């Protein structure tokens, strides 16, 4: 494994759970609060009770998604069954610091029979090629809102 | 190992087969490409080679010296020439032992050469195609407007 | 110098010069035909790591406004990658290079 | 002495053969027949495609 | 590649012009299609070099001319076999090709 | 002229920004291309730099 592996990319199946960041104005103070909006979830702020009732009918951009460090992309795949060099994500690795890899990569040595020193026919790595072509962005995916942030993995502002 | 200087004393230069010996014939050459690793976004090529540059025969790390081993055994040359070339000069970011960092241009092949006292060259195919800074594939910035994150290979030894 | 008697050419003395206390790295094709018991390990330097580079690209498109309408004048210096997307509307994606101005409404 | 690119990946389907060409240096490929009515076409491979 | 003293020195170049017959150094000789060349072999008025594609060929020196001659001469991609991208280090199959050999005639 | 030499001495070089520094982020470079203008149909570039040669 190279040195790109310390960086991009991690494949997730996501189903997000929902947190709101509601702003309470009682006309005397102005303050905002993270609170999970699923469940029956009591908090009291300024000694006024709020009970946040469940949130439903709520858009999900994520499904099958792959998060690169370049930009999130909505892409389908089938894990641990990519190999050779005709595809992007030729190596399939179980963990971030793995010791087992599913790849079918084929490179063909032959016996020396010349005054040089080995005959080789070499198909090289498909990943570097496919790197330009990319998928299509997760970021533009949303009917209303959603700016998808890479590092924590979220979507801010989905109305 | 545990000290980078000590590692390079241990790992003396060696010969390798190169088919290019001035493009005049195939011979054992003191220079050969072991592997080129690239995945930087600023176009930087990390070249591993048979020879040891920046390292003296005395067994010490000297910026003046280069220690080469081919068909004349292990000899010294002074750094006054090292060149890295796709087909035309590259800018050599940094050199320490078998490792060379250079910033290069597109090419189908990659060649490393000198014209000091070793006097020969090795060329092997390595694809270098655009991957350069930000969204454009046009290297050479005009000014500073927005600073963008990128990956490169550093000039510090580990 | 030794003399060896009862001799004939060819696989009878196969002579090759060798060296001692050197190692090699992996390579697609160099001689590494000798195999011995003296080995070592060597650190690998020059890590892939993050930095930030200073870059400037050309002016972002001028906006003109009309009654329920946005018009954009694209304006480059040298070829600049542009994307047309939407996320306040139904999903779309394109990429094109604008080398020469064109208006998209 | 030169390398010339190895045979491409092969897939088999009923009575028919498909080849998955990789993205490698520009290499001329020829598609012909010489048992059936002659036809000959020429193309450069520098892209990823499957041919039946 | 010829010295005027009838001795062969790769280092030297012999010219005779407007200061009579003088020697010039071959480490200052440059050839440019649009990029540098490796000189293969030298004999007489003939110089062998392996250069890369170009529309023109310029021959220069500045050991004592500090001038040039350039002629339009089209050299365009022509690389060996039906693959493109020579790879001499390796092997797989040997192909016929035509060359100017290095022998002294 | 005879004061072309004097003019140049007086309008000394300066260290100023180049956004390329080996490409690691802008810095003061002793040589900075202020602008390079070409208009020649023969390939000639008329280059302006902070230094005086």
């Amino acid at each position: 494994r190279g040195e790109s592996c310390e960086a991009d990319a991690i494949a997730y199946q996501v189903t997000a759970s929902l947190k709101a960041q509601v702003m309470i104005s009682i006309g005397e103070l102005n303050q905002t609060v993270d609170v999970f909006v699923n469940g029956d979830s009591p908090a009291r702020i300024q000694q006024s009770k709020f009970i946040l009732g469940p949130i439903s009918s709520a858009w999900s951009p994520f499904d099958k998604v792959i998060v690169y460090r370049d930009e999130v992309y909505n892409e389908d795949y089938a894990p641990y069954g990519s190999g050779q060099a005709g595809r992007f994500g030729d190596i399939q690795s179980r963990t971030v610091n793995s010791t087992d890899v599913y790849a079918n990569t084929n490179l063909k040595l032959k016996r020396p029979a010349s005054g040089n020193v080995v005959p080789y026919t070499q198909t090289p790595s498909g990943f570097s090629y496919w790197k330009k072509e990319k998928g299509v962005p997760l970021n533009r995916n949303a009917p209303f809102g959603c700016i998808i942030k890479v590092n924590p993995v979220r979507a801010e502002n989905c109305v | 190992s545990v000290a980078h200087f000590e590692a390079y004393k241990a790992t003396r230069p060696y010969i390798g087969w190169c088919a290019d010996c001035g493009l005049a014939g195939s011979c054992p050459s003191p220079v050969s490409i072991e592997h080129v690793w690239s995945d930087a976004d600023d176009g930087v090529l990390k070249i591993q080679v048979s020879m040891q540059i920046g390292i003296a025969k005395s067994n010490t790390i000297n910026h003046a010296k280069i220690r080469y081993m081919g068909a004349n055994g292990v000899q010294e040359a002074e750094r006054s020439t090292l060149s890295v070339s796709t087909t035309a000069p590259c800018d050599i970011l940094a050199t320490m032992g078998h490792f060379i960092l250079a910033r290069c241009r597109p090419g189908s092949q990659v060649e490393v050469s000198l014209s000091t006292d070793p006097k020969l060259l090795c060329r092997t195919p390595f694809s270098h195609k655009p991957r350069f800074i930000g969204n454009e594939k046009s290297p050479a910035p005009t000014g500073h407007k927005t600073r963008i994150p990128c990956k490169t290979y550093s000039h510090q030894t580990d | 110098k030794i003399t060896l008697f009862n001799c004939d050419t060819a696989p009878k003395c196969i002579t090759y010069a060798v060296d001692n206390t050197v190692w090699q790295y992996n390579s697609q094709y160099v001689p590494r035909s000798e195999v011995t018991e003296v080995k070592g390990k060597i650190h690998v330097p020059f890590p892939l790591t993050d930095s930030t580079c200073a870059v400037s690209v050309a002016p972002e498109p001028q906006v003109t406004y009309r009654l329920g309408e946005v018009e954009f004048h694209f304006h480059p210096m040298y070829p600049t990658l542009f994307s047309i997307r939407s996320l306040g509307k139904d999903p779309s994606h394109s990429q094109e290079w604008i080398d020469t101005p064109m208006s998209k409404t």
